[PDB]
């Protein structure tokens, strides 16, 4: 985490596609360096052919500028997350807060 | 490796013959700077010698006195009688006086020859007298201190008594007049960066220079006799106790690097520790439930590879539980 | 304000602070300003300009 | 013996090879250049030192000649690769050579900021510190008192100069006087030759 | 070794003739065979041929009298 | 007297927490104090006995770059957590450790095989974290004792040791003190003035002892100062 932030650095590696991002808040419950299991709360779980949400995190692969792209997941096991918040830091990033 | 570089010397440049320039190398990368700092504070301050720490004019009794005779003043006296360096014997302090009248200058071989000192230098111009009519004395007194003691703690000195009016000179006890240590880069075969270390000093000519340097060396190797190690290498002893029963067979079962379903079958058999298992011959092992070719195969694998077997005969199990 | 956060810590308030020497091992004169600057390394590494 | 062996000995880079890069680049000089050549002295003639490294260590006082700062400026080497080549880069190319500028008589070797502020505090003296009215013999002695913090940098002393001042002809008389001046230029007197 | 060529520059006219010299003097002791006048210190042909140019016994006249040394020599042996 | 002075002794290893300790060297008769303080400070700080890790051995995983179902950090992380680890040797010079471990939970130090003469200076220092049942490490630590630090690129001497593609090679940063601080102050002496007492205080990795390691930077100082205490032109 940079110290002398801005307040922005919140919105930056949150609104981009680098991290994370839950699209429908719920419990978490697999955590893994190379995917991610969350289970969808009832209330936002579909009411027909519903399930879990998974994200797949990507691995050290090459960049456009022959640089590392990885992303380390920042969640633990049973820690219930809201929508929109981060899951997963990707490159140069800490608890969806951009840091280079 | 545990084991330090020793430097070679391969320069000793004595120019003048009194200001001596000494090579070292090579250093680690971080040893020429704190062995030239650690010498460097010491000639300057603790370096014990013999310098002049007292001056009485017969005639003058002030640092400021408008004194005839002399066409110099009171300062440049007191500055050159400083820069006068004098050796004494065990006699760590001692007076002396410059009676002496005529023409010419008052060098440093007008000074009452005494054989309890003597001088570096008896050519050394001291004082420039009047061609006529100058007939002026001054006595000085040498003492053996540790090193530069600078007009303020001298002032202190004269704050105490000085009763008769004393007047007082900069006692620079320390025979190295200025030290500087310089690291540069030195290259073994294939070392990055060595510290090359490159001494240029300039004493009083009372000592030699390298003796100087002998001299620091030792006194540091004093200062720090209280820690060498205790000794040269302070274990030239090697004792090897070892009983027959190995520590490992102390130690349970499970720290073989075994399945959970081998694991489970050895504490099936209440066979907790290594050393309840190798006495027990493999006879006691097919035998046992749930143990085949997979879980055979492992415990006769990882627990035979570390050098030992499965089944041999003991007495001494278990010490002590 | 980053007065009264220095002061708040047991830091001076100053924000320069007496440095020692590594070398020499003395106390560096005219105290010297030191704090926590984010940094950042350019792409443009040296072994691909050598 | 052959160009083969020497050729894998390179590639190997054995410990019998370095020494014999030290002694090739004994007196070999070579040409740095600056990207942007405006004037002669964007091409220069330096004697090498190897380094462990894979940055071109440049001085400090000629790389103000070069309008080159350290925020990240790449610059050339070249080898002058034949005897004529070699003591034409000694004699002429060489920075010690092309110490004026061939534009203006004044000097492109003027000292930079970092060395210039060191020698203003040496030389800036304040009206009260440690050992403010005492004396010096020489130089020597005040350095002395100076790295054995007795006394401060800066601070009004009177000590004895013993300068040296150049006649008619090639001769250099000697004159020894006591000055009233700071610490830090006494100390600085034992740099300037005796001219 | 070698820093400064300003002696030199003094010795000789200008600086072309003084390379130029230099350079037939490096010629000459590097693959002409001939002994260096001065005792080197394990430097290079050019620094010891700048030393003894600066030394003032080596020049462009003398290199050419030295040359036509060695080629009556050279003649007479022939003969 | 004005010669012939005295000698410091140690008198205190007085240890305020498990690895930041502190030591008294006194007296001390004058300018003896920052001199000697700077340069146990510069000795402590060059080299001194470590014994970090240099090589690991991951079943599993081939490659640093890589990743393994079942631990939560990455390979990256747990080397760099390997290297942060420390550990103390006292009869041979490098060892082989395993580690094996199984079932959720936060795998530390204390989940190693240890042995004899092996000691780890903390057990609650975390390696990984197991996020999986069915999930298990089983790795090879080589620890060896070296002087100063070596990084894991110049350690390289021939082209077998990186054959095996379990072996992965970590930067061997092994240094037992990590800060080192240093004061003077007025030491009291029988009957003088002007006697300065050192306090040194050190925070360390807690691996090796702080009067075995100030003994030992002293005897190596000592060693360096040797080289001209008789000095002579010899090559
Ligand atoms: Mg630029």
């Amino acid at each position: 985490k940079p110290l002398v932030g801005t307040g922005m650095e919140r919105a930056v590696a949150v609104d981009s596609g680098v991290t994370a991002v839950a699209k429908r808040g719920g419990v978490v419950q697999y955590v893994d360096a190379s995917r991610i299991v969350i289970k969808v709360n009832e209330d936002e779980m579909y009411p027909g052919e519903a399930g879990i949400d998974i994200y797949n995190l990507t691995k050290y692969t090459r960049s456009n500028q022959n640089t590392c792209i990885n992303q380390m997941p920042c969640v633990s096991l049973g820690e219930p997350v809201e929508r929109g918040d981060v899951l997963a830091d990707g490159p140069s990033t800490d608890l969806g807060e951009l840091a280079l | 490796v545990t084991e330090f570089l020793k430097p070679r010397l391969v320069d000793i440049e004595q120019v003048s013959s009194t200001h001596a320039k000494v090579t070292l190398e090579p250093l680690e990368r971080g040893f020429g700077h704190t062995l030239g700092n650690a010498l460097r504070r010491i000639l300057l301050s603790s370096m014990p010698g013999c310098a002049v720490t007292e001056v009485e004019i017969d005639g003058v009794l002030h640092e400021y006195s408008t004194k005839e005779g002399v066409q110099e003043d009171i300062l440049e006296i007191l500055l050159n009688l400083k820069g006068l360096a004098v050796r004494v014997q065990g006699k760590d302090e001692v007076i002396l006086t410059l009676n002496k009248s005529g023409i010419g200058p008052v060098t440093a071989a007008d000074i009452t020859h005494d054989g309890d000192v003597e001088i570096v230098k008896p050519q050394h111009v001291i004082c420039h007298l009047t061609d006529e009519n100058a007939s002026i004395s001054m006595r000085i007194k040498v003492q053996r201190g540790r090193g530069y003691v600078p007009a303020s703690t001298r002032i202190h000195s004269e704050e105490d008594e000085r009763p008769i009016g004393r007047l007082l000179v900069d006692a620079c006890y320390s025979p190295v007049e200025r030290i500087a240590y310089n690291v540069e880069a030195a290259r073994v075969e294939q070392r990055t960066d060595l510290d090359k270390l490159v001494i240029e000093m300039e004493t009083n000519g009372t000592i030699d220079p390298e003796e100087a340097i002998r001299r620091a060396a030792t006194i540091l190797a004093e200062q720090l006799e209280a820690f060498v190690d205790l000794r040269d290498v302070r274990q030239p002893e090697v004792k090897e106790e070892k009983p027959e029963f190995d520590p490992i067979l102390l130690r349970p079962v499970d720290d073989l690097e075994l399945t959970v379903r081998s694991a489970n079958c050895l504490k099936a058999e209440a066979i907790h520790y290594i050393g309840d298992l190798v006495q027990r011959t493999e006879v006691e092992l097919l035998k046992t439930p749930n143990l085949g070719k997979k879980s055979l195969t492992e415990i006769k694998d990882v627990l035979a590879s570390r050098g030992l077997s499965l089944g041999m005969r003991l007495e001494n199990w278990p010490p002590a539980s | 304000e980053i007065k009264e956060l220095l002061k708040l810590g047991d830091l001076p308030t100053s924000g320069q602070i007496r440095l020692y020497d590594g070398r020499t091992g003395e106390q560096f004169e005219r105290p010297v300003t030191v704090g926590y600057m984010y940094m950042l390394k350019l792409n443009h590494l040296v072994d691909d300009k050598m | 013996t052959t160009i083969k062996a020497a050729k894998k000995m390179v590639e190997r880079e054995e410990a019998v090879v370095w020494d014999i890069l030290d002694e090739v680049i004994r007196e070999h000089p070579v040409l740095l250049n600056r990207a942007p050549t405006l004037h002669r002295l964007g091409i220069q003639a330096f004697e090498p030192v190897l380094i462990e490294g894979k940055a071109i260590q440049l001085h400090p006082l000629v790389c103000a000649a070069y309008n080159a700062d350290f925020d990240g400026d790449q610059m050339a080497v070249h080898v002058p690769l034949t005897l004529e080549a070699q003591l034409e880069a000694r004699a002429l190319m060489m920075s010690t050579n092309n110490i004026l500028s061939p534009a203006n008589g004044e000097p492109i070797i003027v000292p930079s900021q970092d060395v210039v502020l060191g020698l203003y505090y040496m030389t800036r003296d304040c009206v009260n510190a440690k050992g403010e009215g005492m004396v010096l013999t020489g130089p020597k002695e005040a350095e002395r008192l100076y790295r054995s913090g007795l006394a401060s940098l800066h601070a009004r002393v009177k000590v004895r100069i013993t300068e040296y001042e150049k006649d008619a002809n090639g001769e250099l008389v000697a004159k020894t006087s006591l000055k009233d001046t700071t610490v830090g230029r006494a100390i600085l007197w034992m740099i300037v030759p005796k001219g | 070794a070698r820093v400064t060529v300003q002696d030199a520059v003094e010795k000789i006219g200008n600086r072309f003739d003084l390379v130029l010299v230099a350079a037939r003097r490096a010629r000459q002791m590097q693959v002409g065979g001939k002994d260096p006048l001065v005792p080197e210190e394990n430097d290079k042909t050019t620094v010891i041929a700048l030393r003894e140019i600066e030394e003032g016994l080596i020049n462009n006249q003398i290199l050419d009298v030295r040359e036509r040394q060695e080629q009556q020599e050279q003649e007479a042996a022939e003969l």
